[PDB]
């Protein structure tokens, strides 16, 4: 639904790299370069953003 | 002055309309076969040890 606040495997906090991730992808950067530029070294953190599906943007579209 | 049976027909013709076959080219697929999954060029390590 919404970005997890901390990575499940190592509790690294990834809940503040969602908008930065989206901004570096709009600038032309690959998902690899983008996840690198955010400080996500070990692949347990990289999967936390790489495979996130933001469904809070589709629920926030039905009437109040 | 009536109609009488005449001589038996000597043959029969059966007509049908038919078109012909073209050359065998056998063009199986636009982009054919199962194209293989493959390596992204260079790639580079995306991880390092500590120290
Ligand atoms: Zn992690």
């Amino acid at each position: 639904m919404i970005i997890p606040v901390r990575c499940f495997t190592c509790g690294k906090i990834v809940g503040n790299k969602w908008e930065a991730y989206l901004g570096l992808l709009q600038a032309e950067y690959t998902e690899g370069d983008a996840l690198d530029a955010l400080g996500l070294k070990r692949y347990c953190c990289r999967r936390m953003l790489l495979a996130h599906v933001d469904l809070i943007e589709k629920l926030l579209n039905y009437a109040p | 002055g009536g109609l009488t049976c005449a001589s038996a027909p000597q043959g029969t013709l059966r007509i049908l309309e038919g078109p012909q076959q073209s050359l065998s080219g056998s063009p199986l697929q636009p982009i054919p076969a199962s194209p293989p999954p493959q390596i992204p060029p260079g790639l580079r390590p995306r991880f390092c040890a500590f120290g």
